[PDB]
């Protein structure tokens, strides 16, 4: 059965498709920039860590 | 008062007789007479007379003139910001456009006949049509929003008017009529509801503003959005108070919904005319709410509201209309570097922003309290509601000030002669006003 | 020198802008921020959402453990060695008035109750 | 780490972790003095492993120096005042010449300045 | 002669920010300190005739200022004993501030509209200070938050300055909001807006947070300190005026003005930010970032003094009192030291030959802040310390905030002047005038008077306290001041780091409520009045 | 302030001489590191060096690009900010 | 060159 | 006419290249993410509304419960 639904402009897909290629802005570079999710970390305790740091007199 | 009325009639008769060249200087003229005579109007109005100051009739119902206590600020404002509009504006086509549009909203603020102001407001229906859609700088789409939006409201207004001159046999304010009609009481409201822009009919405005001249979006904000209180405290509360006090849960739904949606759409305007736009739209919300409460406080608030955004909103639309004609861009993006490269410009501009956030030296602040007051009267919840939202307000125009006022720009882009000389009025008004001397 | 230092400044746009670019702000020197910072990009100190609310809980019951044992677990009778100050009889009763005063919470008055229902008072005005 | 340093060859990315790891020193340290053993520590802690040639043990290395120079970044860098992220950078930025003045604004057209109805 | 001060503030104001073209930069270093000078004099006669003299007075400018049916407001201007105190303090330190900017914004291009800035800035905090009515003191709150908004951003072409200005902005629009409703609340259910018939025993409790809410965003507590450390990008002189008088104090000021506080409340909101404050001042290596951190701790004290006793309110005005003089000469030498340094890490500062009374300046203020005996900040430290034993939750607290306060001021002053130089070998120097000099010995002087004359009438009133529990506060000084001297670990390095980052609270304002706030916005715009209700 | 070439010449030099190993005589205005002896690690420290003596902060691509000691010195010469 | 709205389907098939 | 699109590598040496960009994806928060905070912040923003409730609904209860008492000793007696 033929309906105005057949004919109506129903808004289900996009008329105009943004382009794929889109500006990022310079941003200043951070060489390491792993979030850290954990509180509790053995990284904090390292051993590396503790020669480097809390070790060397001063 | 007839003075008035006959200074409004010779405004746009003169414009037929003059010499095509001297129509600039004599429209700029006849607005200082018609000022001129608004202030006489007020000297003979006596607070003794406390009803009606004065009533005047030329044969006929629809012939009804009065000024009350809203009908006296908002004929003031319009003959206060009419010259500006003149001023800025060219144009033989242009002058008599305006000149056209002005008389039919003055004439309509003091009419006291329902049908009389359905035949004045409405009579510039077309010249907004011609003006909102001028050949390059308009929009087709903003004309056809606004003449829809009018033509359906005050259709439904006009069906109300007939109902009430059938019923009671008269429509005439001075005569006290009371209906309890809940059709009638819409008819009248759905006019109010989209002149004055409250969500979901507000999309009229902000097009139309963009897309209207300078001249056309300052008389535009600063007194065709008042008409409505007109409409409410003189042929809406007299009449239909009961069907306002029984659908009041769900107009303050109507006017918070629109305070806040206006707010949260304003954040994501890059356009300075569609932030100021929405920007009325936010602020028309609390008058609205305070008139429909139906006290002293309220209606006195609102009118000093209306009063202060009739002061505050033209000078941030000609500032922006200033910058738009220095810079041809109206894009915040665009626009960096303003405080450095025109001092003057951006003080003034601050002070009209600081002036729309409600600051206390601003009337802005005056009328804000009062209107608070109104709705704390009616309920805590009511007040506190609109009080927490307005830092929304705070965060947009933050925004934009920071955006404006620093960055890297190679354009000195400040105000003329003419620039200062159009805005000194509206600083001057406004300090008096935030002073106390509303 | 204060005035007159050397800045760098942003490249000019290259490139189809992202439809929510109103988020980053640029003056048009090099380094452009965002809104808010911390909303996007790199975060101070590399540390996410998730490590500072780990610590706040870590936190939170160490401070919290020496309010709650006065407040809750103590007593009026128990919290000092002492009863509150002691005034005249006309001093007592006005005073007992204010909701915020530290006269309501004297056990040793024959009023004790009616001012510990004072103190907690009402919560909305009723009218 | 992020993608530019990944991309960089070996030997940059260990002199790219020498140098952060150099700057986290001062970052974290509260005076000069403390620098100095903390960074020989550091040097030491490079050279031990410089003469590995086992790559399984070198790219376990890099990654574990990478992620405890991730962890340990300082909330605030020190970094020079009249330089990127500094609090004198751009506080009254140098104004370029060439700057478009617009002389007498009021006095071009000067009756006829306004806006105008065009119609069909 | 009373109005004088104010007088004289907005018309340096108006002077210097719209007249100087005429005046020029030397007729702003004249006609500034003039009118400080002569409003120091008009203070002085108000402060003795109110508050040694115990004679208010009440100055009607005019009425009817807001007239709208019941509702009527007058500009009136009440010098109680509150009053009298408050404006001598900040007429003091803007006095000396603006002696301070003769010589620190002389390398600015607009030093007339930064002292035009700094005369109103002082002008509508008298404003607030000297209300009768609770009008009078919402001009004065948003007057004092525009000209903050208006001094934080000063360097425009700084992103960083501009966000913080609208951060501060945000915040006291949230805070006088609630202003505003506790107004409305106490105005219905009073008759008037005056604080003589303001006066209620009994208050629900909607009001009490009504109250709190609005005095935390200015006086920056827990939640809404925010603003304070990012307020560091504004120019050295604004951050003396705003840390330590013109902005925190305020919404003590309104809370002991009005005592509607709930103890409760106030006590662990106050000890929060005590330690909180404390904690953060300790991750900062900013100068002036640490100083704001100690800003917002002894805020927390004052605070929480009003949840013990009766006379809590004396003793937080008299702590704010004496706080504003050495806070301000903290941020006056920082400021200098940054200058002379063209550096602002306390990693690179170190022993450096100086001016003797800049040195010795910093000092005692730093021992003011870490409570040497005998001193004007010990007194109103231990006033409050002494006072809060009844509380066993804020005690404790606030003696952990009082090791940690002792511990970052004591590696401040090391860091800054015992520790070696650590600055690079180029060229550096700024010459001091004799004007720096005047504002140094007007900060002195307070210091001086502060002790000679006190803070509070119960200041040396006896707390029947234990000798152990009295003088505990001291030794909880001496160990934190030693440990601080001594550089050591105090906690992890994922403590470290999350007191660095200031408990996260803008990262979570980012990720959630600024996301949540902008979908709000992307619902109500795009998807609705430009997406379902727009036409093709 | 455009700081002339020969003061930058002798403070580069000046910087170069604190390694043990390198000669006081092999550094010379044009000398590449690996003739002075220097490896990747010393060549990072001396990058640095550079930093603390002419108060500048080096982006990390650019001084990955100084490996010789002319090099440095007509890097520090165009930068404005050397001091 | 102005920004136009971008039309869907080819030329010929529309056609 | 239109502004130049070529920057300016003038001060690259100086303050670094602009080769780094920004990984932001430029997109909002998630629909089933932005239900919850706004049905979670909101509430929180009506704290007076809640307090209301309550105390409105603690006096009606109290209320009723007086008139059924009153009722009960109205009866007997
Ligand atoms: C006794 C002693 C003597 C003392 C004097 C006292 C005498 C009293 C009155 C005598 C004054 C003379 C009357 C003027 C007649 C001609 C006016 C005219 O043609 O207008 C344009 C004309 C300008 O001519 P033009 O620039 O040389 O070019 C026109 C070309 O012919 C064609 O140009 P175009 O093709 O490019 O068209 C472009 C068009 C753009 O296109 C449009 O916009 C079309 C829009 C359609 C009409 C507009 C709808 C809205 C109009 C509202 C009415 C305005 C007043 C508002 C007050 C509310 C009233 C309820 O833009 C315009 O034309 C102007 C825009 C605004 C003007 C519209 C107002 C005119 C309404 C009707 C005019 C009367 C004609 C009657 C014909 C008589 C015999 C043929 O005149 C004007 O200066 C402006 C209009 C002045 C209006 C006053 C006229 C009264 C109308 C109000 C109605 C009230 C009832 C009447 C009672 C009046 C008192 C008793
Ligand atoms: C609130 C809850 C959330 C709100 C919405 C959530 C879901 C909504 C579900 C409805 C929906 O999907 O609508 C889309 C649908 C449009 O289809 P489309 O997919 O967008 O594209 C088709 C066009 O080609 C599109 O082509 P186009 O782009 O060229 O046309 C766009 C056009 C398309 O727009 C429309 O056609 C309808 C516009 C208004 C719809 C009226 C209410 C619809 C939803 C309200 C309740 C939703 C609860 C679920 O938009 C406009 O430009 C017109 C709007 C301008 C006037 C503004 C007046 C606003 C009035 C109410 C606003 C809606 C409430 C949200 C704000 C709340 C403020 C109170 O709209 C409708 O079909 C209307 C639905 C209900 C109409 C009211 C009942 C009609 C009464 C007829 C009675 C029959 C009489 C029998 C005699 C007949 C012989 C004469
Ligand atoms: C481009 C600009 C360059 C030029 C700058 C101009 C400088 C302007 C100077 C600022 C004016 C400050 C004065 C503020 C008081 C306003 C004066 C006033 O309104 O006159 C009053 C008289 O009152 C006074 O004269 C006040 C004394 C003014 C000076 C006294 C001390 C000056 C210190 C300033 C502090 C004022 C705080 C008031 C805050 C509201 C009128 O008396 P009434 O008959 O009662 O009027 C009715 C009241 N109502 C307006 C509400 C309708
Ligand atoms: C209450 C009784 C007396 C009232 C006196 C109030 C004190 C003086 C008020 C003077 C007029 C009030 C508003 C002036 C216009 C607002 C614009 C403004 O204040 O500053 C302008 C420009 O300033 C002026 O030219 C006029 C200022 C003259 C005096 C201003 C004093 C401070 C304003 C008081 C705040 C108004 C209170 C409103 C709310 C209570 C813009 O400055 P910036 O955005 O910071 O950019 C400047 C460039 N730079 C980046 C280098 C900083
Ligand atoms: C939980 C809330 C409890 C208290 C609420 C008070 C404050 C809530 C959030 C504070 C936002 C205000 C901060 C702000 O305005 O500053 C932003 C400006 O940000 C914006 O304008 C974005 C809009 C945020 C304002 C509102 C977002 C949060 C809304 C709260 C709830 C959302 C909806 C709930 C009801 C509407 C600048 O960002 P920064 O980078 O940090 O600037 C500091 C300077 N420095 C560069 C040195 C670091
Ligand atoms: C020496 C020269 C001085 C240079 C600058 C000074 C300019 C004037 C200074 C003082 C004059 C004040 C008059 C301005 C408006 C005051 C109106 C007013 O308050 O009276 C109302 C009259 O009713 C009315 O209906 C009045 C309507 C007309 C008022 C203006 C309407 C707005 C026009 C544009 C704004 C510009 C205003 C200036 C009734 O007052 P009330 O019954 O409510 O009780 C009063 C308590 N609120
Ligand atoms: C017993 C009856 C039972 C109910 C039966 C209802 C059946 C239909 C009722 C609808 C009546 C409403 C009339 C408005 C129709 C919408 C506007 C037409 C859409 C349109 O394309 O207009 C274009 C511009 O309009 C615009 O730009 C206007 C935008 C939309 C206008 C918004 C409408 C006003 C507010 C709506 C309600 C407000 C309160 C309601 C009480 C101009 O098109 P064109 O000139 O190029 O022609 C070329 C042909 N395509
Ligand atoms: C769904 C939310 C409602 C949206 C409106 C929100 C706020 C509008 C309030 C405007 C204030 C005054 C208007 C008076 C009533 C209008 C709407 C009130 C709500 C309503 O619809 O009540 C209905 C009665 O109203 C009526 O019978 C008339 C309804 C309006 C008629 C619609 C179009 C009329 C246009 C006529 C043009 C002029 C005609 C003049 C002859 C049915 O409620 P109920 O009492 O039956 O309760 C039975 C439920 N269990
Ligand atoms: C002394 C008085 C108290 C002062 C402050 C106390 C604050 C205590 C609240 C935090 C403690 C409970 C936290 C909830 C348990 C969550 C445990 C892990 C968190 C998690 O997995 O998801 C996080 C949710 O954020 C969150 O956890 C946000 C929940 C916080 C609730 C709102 C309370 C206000 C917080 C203000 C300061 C707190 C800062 C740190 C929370 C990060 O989510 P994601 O971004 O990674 O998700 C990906 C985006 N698709
Ligand atoms: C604040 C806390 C401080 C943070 C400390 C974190 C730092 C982690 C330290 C551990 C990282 C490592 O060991 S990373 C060391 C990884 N080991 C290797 O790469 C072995 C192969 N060596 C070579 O390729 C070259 O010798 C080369 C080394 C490139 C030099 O080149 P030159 O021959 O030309 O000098």
């Amino acid at each position: 059965v033929k309906t105005l639904a057949d004919y109506i402009h129903w808004r289900n897909k996009p008329s105009s498709i943004p382009p794929v290629d889109e500006y990022r802005p310079p941003v200043p570079l951070v060489n390491y920039d792993k979030l850290s999710t954990q509180f509790f970390s053995k990284l904090d305790n390292d051993p590396v860590i503790n020669r480097v740091l809390r070790a060397p007199k001063v | 008062m007839s003075l008035y009325l006959f200074m409004l009639f010779l405004q746009p008769l003169s414009l037929s007789f003059v010499s095509r060249s001297f129509s600039k200087i004599s429209s700029l003229m006849m607005s200082f007479a018609t000022l001129w005579s608004a202030v006489y109007m007020w000297f003979t109005s006596n607070g003794a007379n406390q009803t009606f100051y004065q009533v005047v009739s030329w044969g006929s119902d629809w012939s009804t003139f009065g000024v009350c206590y809203t009908s006296l600020y908002i004929s003031l404002l319009c003959a206060f910001i009419f010259p500006i509009c003149v001023i800025l504006v060219q144009g033989y086509r242009a002058l008599s456009i305006l000149i056209c549009i002005q008389t039919a909203v003055s004439l309509s603020i003091v009419s006291l006949h329902m049908l009389a102001f359905y035949a004045l407001f409405e009579s510039s229906l077309l010249l907004f049509f011609i003006l909102i859609g001028r050949r390059k700088y308009g929009s087709l789409s903003a004309a056809y929003n606004i003449s829809i939006y009018t033509f359906i409201s005050a259709l439904g207004f006009l069906i109300s008017a007939f109902w009430l001159n059938w019923s009671f046999g008269s429509v005439c304010a001075l005569l006290p009529n009371e209906e309890a009609n809940s059709f009638v009481a819409f008819g009248i409201f759905i006019l109010l509801w989209v002149k004055a822009p409250l969500v979901p009919f507000h999309l009229w405005l902000p097009e139309a503003h963009v897309y209207a001249p300078t001249a056309g979006s300052v008389l535009l904000a600063g007194v065709l959005l008042k008409i409505s209180i007109v409409g409410l405290h003189v042929f809406f509360l007299p009449i239909c108070a009961s069907s306002i006090v029984k659908a009041f849960p769900l107009i303050l739904s109507i006017c918070l919904g629109s305070f806040i949606f206006s707010s949260f759409s304003t954040l994501k305007q890059i356009d300075l005319k569609k932030i100021v736009a929405y920007s009325s739209i936010s602020h028309m919300a609390i008058v609205f709410l305070s008139s429909a409460t139906n006290s002293g406080l309220g209606i006195q608030g609102a009118v000093l509201y209306c009063i202060a955004h009739g002061l505050i909103s033209p000078g941030l639309f000609l500032l922006v209309g200033i910058l738009y004609k220095n810079t041809n861009t109206k894009l915040v993006f665009y626009l960096r570097g303003l405080s450095q490269q025109a001092p003057v410009w951006w003080s003034v501009w601050v002070f009209f922003m600081l002036g729309n956030l409600a600051f206390p030296l601003f009337p802005n602040f005056i009328a804000e309290v009062v209107c608070l007051s109104a709705l704390f009267k009616n309920h805590e919840l009511y007040a506190y509601a609109f009080i927490f939202f307005s830092f929304v307000g705070t965060v947009y125009s933050s925004t934009v000030l920071g955006r404006l006022k620093g960055g890297v720009s190679s354009q000195c882009v400040d105000a003329s002669r003419l620039d200062v000389i159009s805005w000194n009025p509206l600083v001057l008004a406004t300090v008096v006003t935030g002073i106390g001397y509303m | 020198a204060g005035a007159g230092g050397p800045v760098k400044l942003s490249p000019p746009v290259d490139k189809p802008l992202p439809y929510n670019y109103d988020f980053w702000m640029d003056n048009g020197i090099y380094p452009g921020q965002p809104i808010y910072d911390g909303m996007f990009g790199s975060m101070v100190g590399n540390m996410s959402l998730e490590y500072m609310a780990k610590g706040w809980l870590v936190l939170l019951p160490i401070l919290s453990a020496p309010f709650v044992y006065e407040h809750c677990i103590a007593d009026d009778v128990t919290r000092n060695p002492f009863v509150p100050r002691q005034y005249p009889s006309e001093v007592r009763e006005f005073l007992a008035l204010f909701k915020n005063g530290f006269v309501l919470n004297d056990y040793s008055q024959p009023d004790y109750e009616e001012m510990k229902r004072r103190q907690s008072g009402l919560l909305t005005p009723i009218y | 780490a992020s993608e530019a340093v990944l991309r960089l060859p070996h030997k940059l990315r260990v002199m790219r972790m020498y140098r952060t790891g150099l700057k986290e020193i001062v970052n974290w340290s509260y005076g000069r003095h403390e620098f100095y053993p903390r960074a020989n520590a550091l040097r030491m802690e490079f050279e031990a492993n410089k003469e590995l040639s086992d790559r399984e043990q070198i790219r376990k290395l890099v990654l574990h120096g990478e992620d405890l120079l991730a962890r340990f970044r300082h909330w605030e860098p020190t970094i020079r005042s009249e330089f990127v992220g500094g609090t004198v950078y751009g506080v009254w930025p140098q104004h370029c010449k060439d700057v478009k003045f617009v002389p007498n604004p009021a006095y071009i057209d000067e009756f006829k300045q306004g806006d105008t109805v065009l119609l069909y | 002669m009373f109005l004088l001060a104010v007088y004289f503030l907005f018309f340096s104001a108006i002077a210097n920010g719209f007249f100087g073209r005429y005046l020029g930069v030397r007729g702003s270093q004249l006609l500034g300190p003039s009118a400080l000078f002569l409003a120091l004099l008009c203070s002085g006669t108000i402060f003795y005739e109110v508050c040694i003299q115990g004679c208010s007075t009440n100055i009607k400018l005019f009425e009817n200022f807001v007239y709208s049916n019941e509702l009527n407001v007058s500009a009136s201007f009440l010098y109680d004993p509150l009053a009298a105190t408050m404006t001598l303090t900040v007429v003091w330190i803007s006095c000396a501030v603006h002696a301070y900017q003769n010589l620190y914004m002389r390398g600015d291009g607009s030093q007339t509209l930064f002292t035009s800035y700094l005369s109103a800035f002082t002008g509508f905090m008298l404003i607030l200070v000297a209300g009768q009515n609770l009008v009078m003191l919402f001009i004065g709150w948003e007057g004092i938050g525009v000209c903050s908004y208006l001094l934080i951003g000063y360097y425009g072409s700084r992103v960083s300055a501009v966000k913080s200005a609208n951060k501060s902005l945000i915040v006291n629009k949230i805070s006088d909001g609630f202003l505003l409703g506790s107004m409305l609340y106490l105005w219905f259910y009073t008759g008037s807006f005056s604080y003589c018939s303001l006066a209620t025993f009994q208050i629900p409790d909607v009001v009490s947070i009504l109250v709190l809410l609005g005095a935390i965003g200015k006086s920056s507590q827990l939640f809404f300190h925010v603003w304070l450390a990012d307020a560091m990008e504004g120019p050295t002189p604004v951050s003396a005026l705003i840390h330590a008088a013109t902005l925190v104090t305020a919404g003590i000021y309104v809370l002991c003005k009005l005592n509607l506080h709930s103890q409760s409340a106030v006590g662990i909101l106050g000890a929060a930010t005590a330690l909180m404050g404390g904690l953060f001042g300790l991750a900062a290596n900013d100068l002036k970032r640490v100083i704001a951190f100690s800003t917002c701790s002894q805020l927390g004290y004052m605070m929480a003094v009003l949840s013990t006793c009766d006379d809590g309110a004396d003793f937080a005005m008299g702590h704010l009192v004496s706080h504003a003089g050495f806070k301000a000469t903290l941020f006056l030498s920082a400021g200098l030291s940054i200058a002379k340094e063209n550096n602002n890490f306390l990693n690179r500062y170190g022993s450096r030959q100086g001016s003797p009374t800049l040195s010795f300046a910093t000092t005692i203020a730093s021992l003011n802040l870490l409570g040497f005996p005998e001193l004007g900040g010990f007194y109103s430290k231990e006033s409050i310390l002494n006072n809060a034993y009844i509380n066993q939750g804020v005690s404790i607290i606030l003696t952990l905030a009082t090791f940690l306060t002792a511990f970052y001021t004591s590696k401040v002053l090391a860091q800054l002047y015992l520790f070696p130089y650590g600055n690079g070998r180029q060229q550096k120097s700024f010459d001091i005038d004799a004007t720096t000099l005047i504002c140094f010995g007007l900060l002195l002087s307070e210091m001086l008077l502060r002790i000679f004359t006190g803070s509070s009438l119960s200041q040396n009133m006896t707390t029947n306290l234990p000798a152990h529990i009295k003088n505990l506060p001291f030794w909880v000084a001496l160990s934190g001041a030693l440990s601080g001297l001594a550089t050591t670990n105090l906690f992890s390095s994922n403590f470290m780091r999350f007191f660095g980052n200031r408990g996260g609270f803008d990262v979570f304002y980012a990720r959630k409520c600024s996301n949540v706030f902008y979908h709000n916005a992307y619902v109500s715009y795009t998807l609705l009045d430009r997406g379902f209700l727009k036409l093709y | 302030h455009g700081l002339d070439r020969d003061t930058v010449t002798e403070r580069v030099i000046h910087v170069a001489k604190h390694f043990e190993k390198v000669d006081p005589n092999k550094i010379t205005p044009t000398a590449t590191f690996e003739e002075l002896g220097l490896d990747s690690l010393d060549t990072v420290e001396l990058v640095m060096a550079l930093e603390e003596e002419f108060g500048l902060e080096i982006p990390d691509n650019e001084a990955d690009k100084i490996t010789t000691m002319a090099d440095a010195i007509s890097y520090v010469v165009s930068n404005p900010l050397a001091k | 060159d102005e920004p136009k709205h971008q039309i869907p389907g080819n030329a010929l098939d529309n056609w | 006419n239109y502004a130049s699109l070529k920057a300016d590598t003038s001060m690259d040496h100086v303050f670094g290249d602009s080769t780094n960009k920004l990984n932001y994806d430029f997109q909002l928060m998630s629909s089933k993410e932005a239900f919850f905070w706004n049905y979670t912040l909101y509430p929180i923003v009506g704290f007076p509304i809640f307090l209301y409730l309550y105390q409105f609904n603690k006096l009606e209860n109290f209320e009723a419960e007086i008139a059924a008492a009153k009722a009960a000793k109205a009866a007997s007696e």
